[PDB]
C-alpha cells in the first residue's frame, strides 16, 4: 500500500518529495549557519538526507580525534559524502535498503508503523496542528517557505562513518507518552563485522564448506531496522535513559571502558542480552506510559472539537476509543501494542525473519576491523534475498561471511586503545581484552516506588498477554496510508529544548601496577607477532610463562603434551609417511587434551570443570596454587570473577491507600489492587538484582570465555606455525608438498574444531556457576528488604480494614483480612524461565544440534517412495527389482539380491570423505534366517562405497563384516552373530580418523580398531546398496534409514540416536516391529521357550484353561537347534471397539485365542493363582480386558500382560506356573500372578523373565518348514 | 477427539474467535474485530472413515 | 514447544491468518516460515 519513491540525486525540487530542508536541531548554537540540505521523501512521512550528520555535540566533529577511542571498530573520514557522486550512491544505497526491508512483510509493517504513528500534536481552537517536533521546514533564501510534515529523517553516518544512531529531537515529547521527530544517522556502505566463533553451536554455515574463520558481516537491511524501532520508540513517547549500565568502575582497575549501555539498548537489539533486562524496562515503560497516555488525551484529546487528518493519525496510533470530547485509553489493546513495540519489535526477531545472522551479544567481545561493501552491485546484494543469494545451493547465512570477495577490507585509522599493566618489559593490553564490569551501582538513584493504590489502577500483567506476533497480523495501515500530507506554512513554536544525547566519555590513557603475574601476562605469552616468519625460525612449546614472555620465538602451552609432538621431532623429515603419522599425532593429541573436563559429581551441580583452565589463564592460583578443580569448589564464583560487587537496594518503601468516602465494591479492588502491586514489586526487586547480576556477574563469565577463546586460537596458531615451518623444510622430496599442504590445512580445520569443542565445555560449566551465583548468594539478600516492605504492606492494609469495616459488612471483612494475612506473609518465587542462558534451551534441541545437523545422508521410505529424508541429494537412482516391505515405523527397503535390485548414490561433495573427515554410518537391518545351506563362508557385500579402495559393508554367515581398504592398511569389523536371526538391528560405525573406528549393535559397543594408519578412503563410484556375490538369487535383506553424519557420534549421542527410533510407546514384536490391532500373533513366554498357548476344557470345572503347549525345537541348516517360534495356537490382538491402529505402551486390549476372548475368572471360583480362562464355557463368567504394558526399556521386543482388576481378583502380571492342580497330567498353566505385580520393582532381573510374552509373527525370513 | 465440537483460536488472538462469514456470497472463516454481534461457530475434525 | 495447538498442513503450507484488512483476519494458507527451529504463533491454532 505504501510507496517507495525512486528518487535521484539529480532530480529536480518538487518542494513536495524533493525539498531543500533546514535542519531541525537549528537552534543549536554549534549548528548555526548549517545551510539547507536536499532531502527526498522515500516514504511517506519519511525523508532520506544524503549529509553527514553533525548536528549533536556527540558527532559535532567528523575529523580523527586525534586521541584513543573507547570503540575498537571505527572509521574516521571526513571528506565522505562530500560530493553529489557519493551522495547519489548514498541515496541509492539507502533507498535499496528500504526496499529490501520492504519485501518482506514483518518490514512493510513496520514502515506502516512509522509512516504512521505521528508525534502527538499540539491543540488550537480545538483542532489538532503541527508544530516544529513534527515537520521540516522547506527553505528558501534565508526564508521559511513550508513545513512539511516528516515522522524521520535519515542522514548519512555520523564522524564513525560504519555506525548507527537515533536521536530524538526535543527532551520532554520522548519520555512523556507525547513521542517527536526522529534523525537516524547510518552508512549502508560501511559495516562492522562481528565475530561469531563461539556463541551459536548451531551451524552457521555449510557443513561442508571449509570455512577457515567464522566472521560474519551485518546485513545493512537488520543494521538500518535497528534504527527503525528506536524510531518507533521516540514516535510513542517510550525511550527513558534511566535505565542504563555504568560501565566506569575504578576500584576493579581493569575495566573495558566503555560508554554507558541503555537498557533501551539491548530491548532494542533483542536476543539473549533482552532477556536479563526485558522484564524490568519492559513493565516499568508500560506502566509510565498508560499513565502518561491516560493524562494526554484526558487533557489534550479530549479538547479536541475539530476531525481533522491529524486525528485520524492520532486515533490510528493510540487505541482509544468513545466519541468526540469523551476519549478513553483503552487499557488492553494499548498494553498489548506497546509490548508489541518493546517486546515483538526487535533486531533478532525482525533479522530472523529476514534470514538475517545477529550477533547474539550486543556487546563485542572480540571487535573486527569495519568494512566496506557496495550493495548497489546486485550480484553481491539483492534486494529480494540480501547478501545471502541462495544460488545452487541454499547459502544458510554463507554469504555473510567477510571473505566473501566483495567485502573489500579497510585499514583501520583509528588509534589505538591499550592499557599498559606495566609490574613491579611490561605488557600494554589492549582495551577490548580488559574485563567488562558494569558498576555497582548503575541501578541505584532508580525510583522504586508507586504512588497511592486507588481503584481502578489495573497494574501491567506481562503474563496474560496473548503470545507473540512478529509479523503484527493486527494493526491494519491502510487507514494511515491513504492520508496525504499537510504542508503548512505557519507551524505552533512548541518551545522545549533540544535533547542531546551523553557525550561519549573520553579514553583515558592509565597503567597499573600489579605484584603477580595476571591473566593477561598469560594471554599474551602465548602470542608470537606477525613479523616473525614461519620459516627459518622453529616456535618451540614450552611450558614457563616467563620464558615465552621474553623469547620471541617459543610460545607457552600449559597442555605440556602438544609440546612433547610438536617439538622433539627431528626438522627435515624425510617422507611423507612421516609427515603424516607426526599429523594425526598432532590431531589426536590436542583434541584428546582439550577435551579433558573433571565431572565433580555434587548433585544438581554436577560441575564438568575443564582443568587446563588453571595453567591457561592465571585464574585459580591466588586461592589454591596449581589447582583449578579444587579451587572451584573452595569458591565457586570468587575464584572464577575478579570482582565479586556486594550489591545494595533502595529502602523500599512501603505502600498506601487512598482515604475518601469509599464504597464496598471498589475498597474491595482496592484492597485486590494492592496485593497485586505487591506482587509486582517483589517481581520487579527480583527482575532489578537479575540485571545488576547480568551488568556485574554475567558479563565478567563473557570476558572470560572469550580471554579462553584467545588462548586456545594462538595455541592452535602456534601447532600451525610449526606444522608450515616443518613443511618449509620437507628435504625428503621434491614437488611433493601440495598434498602435505592440503593435509596441513585440513588438520588445522580438525584443530580448529577441538578448540571449539573445549570452548563448548568451559561455556557448559562457566554459565551454570554463574547462574547458580544468581539463585543463591544474590535473591537471599533482596528477600529481607522485600519481607519487611510485605509487613509494612500487610500492617497498612489491616489497619485499611479496621476502618471502612462498617462499609465492607462482616463477611467481607473476613474474606479480605483471610487473604491479606495469608498473601502478605509468604515469600514470591524468583522466576527464571526467562534467564538468559539456561538448560532447558540447551536440551530442548539436543538431538537437532548434535546428530539431526550433521546428517548428510538418510535414506529412507516416504509416501510409498524411495528417497532421502535428509534432502541433501536427489542423484539417487534404484533398481526396477527393488521394493518397499513393511518395516520398524514406515515401510522398508527390500533388497531382493537379484543383482538388478540395484540402488546407487551418485557420490556428491557431502558424502566424499576425506582422510582427516570422521564420519559415522547408522542404518536398519534385518536379515532373513538362512533357509537353505549353499551361501555360509561366501561372504557377500551389503553397501560399498568401494574401488579396492573406500569403506565395504557386508555379510558373512550371521555376522556383518565392516571394511575400509587405503592404498595399504585396511581394517575388517565383525559384529558377534544374530544379525541373520530375522530382527531389527540397529548398526551404527563410527570412525574417528584420528583416534579408531568403533562398530555398536543396537546401540551396545561391539569392537574398536585403530584407524590412524588409514588415510585416503575416497572413490567417486556411487555408494551401491546390493547383494553382489551372493550365491542364493531368493535372498533379501530390510533396510530402512540407511543414514552417513559428518561427525564421529560418541557413545553418549549413539545410545541417544538408539532412544530416538523408540520415541513413541508402541509395543513391539519379537522382530521389533509395532504390535497391531487385527493380526494374528503367536504367543510365547520369555521363560520356557518353544511353548505357545493352546486350550484345554476342563468338564467338571466347566473352565477351558489356557496352556502352554508341548514345546518342540526348529533344526538350522548349520545343525544347531534353536526353539520354534511358530508353536501352538495364533492369538488375535483386538480392541473393544476395533480400532485397526497399532499398539501402545498402556492400551488395554482383548487376545482372542481360537476365536474365543482370554480373561481372567470374575466370581470366587478361582481364588487358587488366578488361572486364565477363555470365553469357552459359560459357567463362570470372565474380565476380558487385559492391559498390554512394558514396565522395562521402551525397545524391548517383549511385553508383560497385566490382568484387570475385578472386586474378586488383585490386579496381576500374566504368567505361568507348571503344576499337576488335580488328576490331569502335568501341565505348565497361565495365571494372572497377582503377587509380580505388587513388587514388580523389587524383583531381580532373573525373575522378570517369567512374566514377558513376545508375540511371535509369522513373518517371512524366519520359516521353519 | 473426532466428532467433537470445539471453539478454534488463533493462538494469537484468544479473545477473539474464528467465525464462519456470510454476509458475503463467498462464505469463508474470518476473525471479526467488530463483534457488534457475538455467535460462536464450532469447528470439529473429521476424517472420511 | 507449544503442545495445546495445532497446524493445519497441506504440503509444506500452513493454515494462517492473514494481514487485517477490513477489521476480518480471513484465514488462507501460507508456506510456513520459522522463528528459533519453530514456526511462527499464527500457524498454531487452539480447539476449545
Amino acid at each position: 500500500k505504501l510507496e517507495i519513491n525512486k528518487f535521484n540525486y539529480n532530480d529536480p525540487i518538487d518542494g513536495i518529495n524533493v525539498i531543500t530542508m533546514r535542519p531541525p536541531r537549528h537552534s543549536d548554537k554549534i549548528n548555526k549557519g548549517k545551510g539547507p540540505f536536499k532531502a527526498f521523501q522515500v516514504i511517506k512521512n519519511i525523508w532520506i538526507v544524503p549529509e553527514r550528520y553533525n548536528f549533536t555535540n556527540n558527532t559535532n566533529d567528523l575529523n580523527i580525534p586525534s586521541e584513543p577511542i573507547m570503540e575498537a571498530d571505527a572509521i574516521y573520514n571526513p571528506n565522505y559524502l562530500n560530493t553529489p557522486s557519493e551522495k547519489d550512491e548514498f541515496l541509492q544505497g539507502v533507498i535499496k535498503v528500504l526496499e529490501r526491508i520492504k519485501s518482506k512483510p514483518e518490514g512493510e509493517k513496520l514502515l506502516e508503523l512509522i509512516s504512521s504513528s505521528i508525534p502527538l500534536p499540539l491543540v488550537s481552537n480545538g483542532a489538532l496542528t503541527l508544530s516544529d517536533n513534527e515537520t521540516i521546514a522547506y527553505q528558501e533564501n534565508n526564508n521559511i517557505v513550508s513545513n512539511l510534515q516528516a515522522n524521520l529523517v535519515i542522514y548519512g553516518p555520523g564522524p564513525d562513518i560504519a555506525n548507527n544512531a537515533t536521536y530524538g529531537l526535543y527532551s520532554t515529547p520522548i519520555s512523556n507518552g507525547e513521542g517527536t521527530l526522529s534523525e537516524v544517522s547510518f552508512s549502508p556502505f560501511y559495516l562492522k563485522p562481528f565475530d561469531e566463533s563461539y556463541g551459536n553451536y548451531r551451524s552457521l554455515v555449510n557443513i561442508v564448506n571449509k570455512f577457515v574463520k567464522r566472521e560474519f558481516a551485518p546485513d545493512p537491511a537488520s543494521t538500518l531496522m535497528h534504527e527503525l524501532v528506536h524510531v518507533t520508540h521516540n514516535l510513542y513517547g517510550i525511550s527513558n535513559r534511566n535505565f542504563y549500565y555504568n560501565f566506569d568502575t575504578g576500584k576493579i582497575e581493569t575495566s573495558r571502558q566503555q560508554n554507558s549501555l541503555i537498557f533501551e539498548e539491548l530491548l532494542t537489539f533483542g536476543g539473549i542480552d533482552s532477556k536479563a533486562i526485558s522484564s524490568l524496562i519492559i513493565k516499568k515503560i508500560i506502566e509510565t506510559a498508560k499513565n502518561n497516555y491516560t493524562t494526554l488525551i484526558s487533557e489534550r484529546l479530549n479538547t479536541v472539537t475539530v476531525e481533522n487528518d491529524l486525528l485520524k493519525y492520532i486515533k490510528n496510533k493510540i487505541p482509544v476509543q468513545g466519541r468526540l470530547g469523551n476519549f478513553k485509553l483503552d487499557t488492553a489493546e494499548f498494553e498489548k501494542k506497546l509490548n508489541t513495540i518493546l517486546f515483538v519489535l526487535n533486531e533478532s526477531n525482525l533479522a530472523q525473519r529476514f534470514s538475517i545472522l545477529v550477533a547474539k551479544h550486543f556487546l563485542k567481545e572480540r571487535p573486527i576491523d569495519p568494512i566496506y561493501v557496495n550493495i548497489l552491485d546486485d550480484n553481491s546484494y539483492s534486494t529480494l534475498e540480501g547478501f545471502n543469494i541462495s544460488s545452487q545451493g541454499s547459502n544458510d547465512f554463507q554469504g555473510q561471511l567477510l571473505e566473501s570477495s566483495y567485502f573489500e577490507k579497510i585499514e583501520s585509522n583509528a588509534l589505538r586503545a591499550f592499557i599498559k599493566i606495566c609490574p613491579r618489559g611490561c605488557i600494554e593490553v589492549e582495551n577490548k581484552d580488559l574485563f567488562l564490569i558494569s558498576n555497582k551501582d548503575s541501578l541505584n538513584d532508580i525510583n522504586l516506588s508507586e504512588e497511592k493504590i486507588k481503584p481502578e489502577t489495573t497494574v501491567f500483567f506481562k503474563d496474560k498477554l496473548p503470545p507473540q506476533d512478529i509479523t503484527l497480523s493486527n494493526y491494519d495501515f491502510t487507514e494511515a496510508n491513504s492520508i496525504p500530507s499537510i504542508s503548512q506554512q505557519n507551524i505552533l513554536e512548541r518551545n522545549e529544548e533540544l535533547y542531546e544525547p551523553i557525550r561519549n566519555s573520553l579514553f583515558e590513557i592509565k597503567t597499573i601496577y600489579v605484584d603477580k603475574l595476571t591473566t593477561f601476562h598469560f594471554l599474551e605469552a602465548q602470542n608470537i607477532d606477525e613479523s616473525i616468519d614461519s620459516s627459518k625460525i622453529r616456535v618451540e612449546l614450552t611450558d614457563s610463562v616467563d620464558e615465552a614472555l621474553s623469547n620471541p620465538n617459543k610460545v607457552y602451552s600449559p597442555f605440556k603434551n602438544m609440546s612433547n609432538t610438536i617439538n622433539s621431532i627431528e626438522t627435515g623429515i624425510t617422507s611423507t609417511y612421516i609427515f603424516y603419522q607426526w599429523l594425526r599425532s598432532i590431531v589426536k593429541d590436542f583434541s584428546d587434551e582439550t577435551g579433558k573436563i573433571d565431572v565433580i559429581d555434587k548433585s544438581s551441580d554436577t560441575l564438568a570443570i575443564v582443568p587446563y583452565i588453571g595453567p591457561l589463564l592465571n585464574i585459580g592460583n591466588d586461592i589454591r596454587h596449581g589447582d583449578f578443580v579444587g579451587a572451584i569448589e573452595l569458591a565457586g564464583i570468587t575464584a572464577l570473577l575478579e570482582y565479586v560487587p556486594e550489591f545494595t537496594i533502595p529502602i523500599l518503601v512501603g505502600l498506601e491507600v487512598i482515604g475518601g468516602e469509599l464504597a464496598r465494591e471498589q475498597v474491595e479492588a482496592i484492597v485486590n489492587n494492592a496485593l497485586d502491586k505487591r506482587d509486582q514489586k517483589w517481581a520487579e526487586v527480583y527482575n532489578i538484582t537479575k540485571a545488576q547480576w547480568w551488568g556485574t556477574i554475567h558479563l565478567q563469565i563473557n570476558t572470560r570465555l572469550a580471554h579462553t577463546y584467545k588462548a586456545l586460537s594462538r595455541q592452535a596458531n602456534a601447532i600451525k606455525m610449526n606444522m608450515e615451518f616443518q613443511l618449509a623444510n620437507y628435504k625428503g622430496n621434491i614437488d611433493d608438498k601440495a598434498k602435505i599442504k592440503n593435509a596441513i590445512s585440513e588438520t588445522e580445520i580438525l584443530l580448529n574444531k577441538s578448540v571449539e569443542q573445549a570452548m563448548k565445555n568451559t561455556e557448559k560449566f562457566m554459565i551454570k556457576l554463574s547462574n547458580s551465583y544468581l539463585t543463591k548468594e544474590m535473591i537471599p539478600k533482596v528477600q529481607d528488604n522485600l519481607k519487611n516492605f510485605d509487613l509494612e504492606t500487610k500492617k497498612t492494609l489491616d489497619k485499611f480494614i479496621k476502618e471502612k469495616e462498617d462499609i465492607l459488612g462482616t463477611n467481607l471483612s473476613s474474606s479480605l483480612r483471610r487473604k491479606v494475612s495469608i498473601r502478605l506473609n509468604k515469600n514470591i518465587a524468583f522466576d527464571i524461565n526467562d534467564i538468559p542462558f539456561s538448560e532447558f534451551d540447551d536440551l530442548i534441541n539436543q538431538y537437532k544440534n548434535e546428530i539431526e545437523d550433521y546428517e548428510v545422508l538418510n535414506l529412507g521410505a516416504e509416501d510409498g517412495k524411495i528417497k532421502d529424508l535428509s534432502g541433501t541429494t536427489s542423484d539417487i537412482n534404484i533398481g526396477s527389482d527393488i521394493e518397499l516391505a513393511d518395516g520398524r515405523e514406515n515401510k522398508a527397503i527390500k533388497i531382493k539380491g537379484s543383482e538388478n535390485s540395484t540402488i546407487k548414490i551418485a557420490m556428491n561433495k557431502y558424502l566424499r570423505f576425506s582422510a582427516t573427515d570422521n564420519f559415522s554410518i547408522s542404518f536398519w537391518i534385518k536379515h532373513p534366517k538362512p533357509t537353505n545351506l549353499l551361501n555360509n563362508g561366501i561372504e557377500y557385500t551389503l553397501v560399498e562405497n568401494f574401488n579396492q579402495r573406500g569403506w565395504k559393508i557386508s555379510i558373512q554367515d550371521s555376522k556383518l563384516i565392516w571394511y575400509l581398504r587405503d592404498h595399504n592398511n585396511s581394517i575388517k569389523i565383525v559384529t558377534p552373530d544374530y544379525i541373520a536371526f530375522n530382527g531389527w538391528n540397529l548398526i551404527t560405525i563410527t570412525n574417528n580418523r584420528s583416534k579408531g573406528s568403533i562398530v555398536y549393535v543396537n546401540g551396545s559397543k561391539i569392537e574398536e580398531k585403530d584407524i590412524s594408519s588409514i588415510w585416503n578412503t575416497e572413490v567417486d563410484d556411487p555408494i551401491i546398496f546390493r547383494l553382489k556375490n551372493n550365491r542364493d538369487t531368493q535372498a533379501f535383506t530390510l533396510l530402512d534409514q540407511f543414514s552417513i553424519y559428518r561427525k564421529e557420534l560418541n557413545q553418549n549421542e549413539v545410545v541417544k540416536l538408539y532412544n530416538y527410533y523408540f520415541n513413541s510407546n508402541y509395543i513391539r514384536d519379537i522382530w521389533g516391529n509395532p504390535l497391531q490391532y487385527n493380526k494374528k500373533y503367536y504367543l510365547q513366554t520369555q521363560d520356557k521357550p518353544g511353548k505357545g498357548l493352546i486350550r484345554e476344557y476342563w468338564s467338571s470345572f466347566g473352565y477351558d484353561y489356557v496352556i502352554l503347549s508341548d514345546s518342540k525345537t526348529i533344526t538350522f541348516p548349520n545343525n544347531i537347534r534353536y526353539g520354534a517360534l511358530y508353536n501352538g495356537s495364533k492369538v488375535l490382538i483386538k480392541n473393544s471397539k476395533k480400532l485397526d491402529g497399532l499398539v501402545r505402551n498402556k492400551d488395554f486390549i482383548q487376545l482372542e485365542i481360537d476365536g474365543y476372548n482370554m480373561g481372567i475368572s470374575a466370581d470366587r471360583f478361582n481364588e487358587d493363582t488366578n488361572y486364565i480362562g477363555t470365553t469357552y464355557g459359560t459357567t463362570h463368567d470372565l474380565t476380558t480386558d487385559f492391559e498390554i504394558i512394558q514396565r522395562q526399556e521402551k525397545y524391548r521386543n517383549y511385553c508383560q500382560l497385566k490382568t484387570p482388576y475385578n472386586i474378586f481378583h488383585k490386579s496381576g502380571l500374566m504368567s505361568t506356573e507348571t503344576s499337576k492342580p488335580t488328576f490331569h497330567d502335568y501341565r505348565d498353566w497361565v495365571y494372572s500372578s497377582a503377587w509380580y505385580f505388587q513388587n514388580y520393582e523389587n524383583l531381580n532381573l532373573r525373575k522378570h523373565t517369567k512374566t514377558n510374552w513376545y508375540f511371535i509373527p509369522k513373518d517371512e525370513g524366519w520359516d521353519e518348514d | 477427539k473426532y466428532n467433537e465440537n470445539y471453539q478454534l483460536y488463533n493462538k494469537t488472538s484468544p479473545d477473539k474467535e474464528v467465525k464462519k462469514v456470510f454476509t458475503n456470497d463467498k462464505d469463508y472463516i474470518a476473525i471479526e474485530y467488530n463483534q457488534n454481534t457475538n455467535n460462536p461457530t464450532f469447528f470439529s475434525l473429521i476424517q472420511k472413515e | 514447544n507449544k503442545p495445546n495447538s495445532l497446524i493445519f498442513s497441506e504440503n509444506s503450507q500452513a493454515l494462517r491468518l492473514s494481514n487485517r484488512l477490513n477489521d476480518e483476519n480471513y484465514i488462507l494458507l501460507d508456506l510456513v516460515s520459522k522463528l528459533d527451529d519453530e514456526p511462527l504463533n499464527i500457524f498454531y491454532w487452539e480447539f476449545i
